[PDB]
């Protein structure tokens, strides 16, 4: 399993 | 009435009685010419 | 004077409130509707109180 | 874009996956889903 980098943005990711 | 607000109406009142009383203040304790 | 008709009349405002029989097909096609007005006016109706 | 590193392995795989998800509908999909479905005296 390797690491996805991403960032948080609304609407492309949040924390639920 | 309905063109004027209800506060409208009032202050036109109040302001009315005001200026009256005025009016006839600054014109009838003046000595050198004293209608009004 | 300015005391001097269509779908978007009920979609646009808000001052009267439009709802639909439940569990039935103007509700289903409400709620699957894909065109924008239906869309505004499903996204209006599921969340009005 | 779906970034990976130069020389990456995982470059070509990834290309073909957006290209099959968008193909498929799945990229407008998930765009409608998250963004419309938001919404005198």
């Amino acid at each position: 399993t390797y690491i996805v980098t991403t960032i948080l943005e609304d609407p492309y990711v949040m924390l639920k | 009435l309905d063109p004027l607000a209800y506060e409208i109406w009032m202050c036109i009142v109040f302001a009315y009685i005001g200026v009256s009383v005025v009016l006839f203040l600054v014109s009838r304790f003046s000595p050198y010419e004293w209608e009004f | 004077t300015v005391e001097r008709e269509s779908a978007e009349d009920l979609a646009k405002q808000t001052e009267i409130a439009y709802g639909t029989l439940e569990a039935g097909s103007t509700k289903e096609f409400f709620r699957r509707s894909k065109i924008a007005v239906f869309e505004k006016m499903w996204t209006y109706m599921k969340s009005a109180e | 874009g779906i970034a990976t590193p130069k020389g990456s392995a995982l470059r070509g795989p990834v290309n073909l996956a957006v290209l099959k998800l968008s193909e498929q509908g799945v990229l407008d999909k998930l765009k409608s889903k998250w963004w419309y479905d938001k919404g005198s005296a």
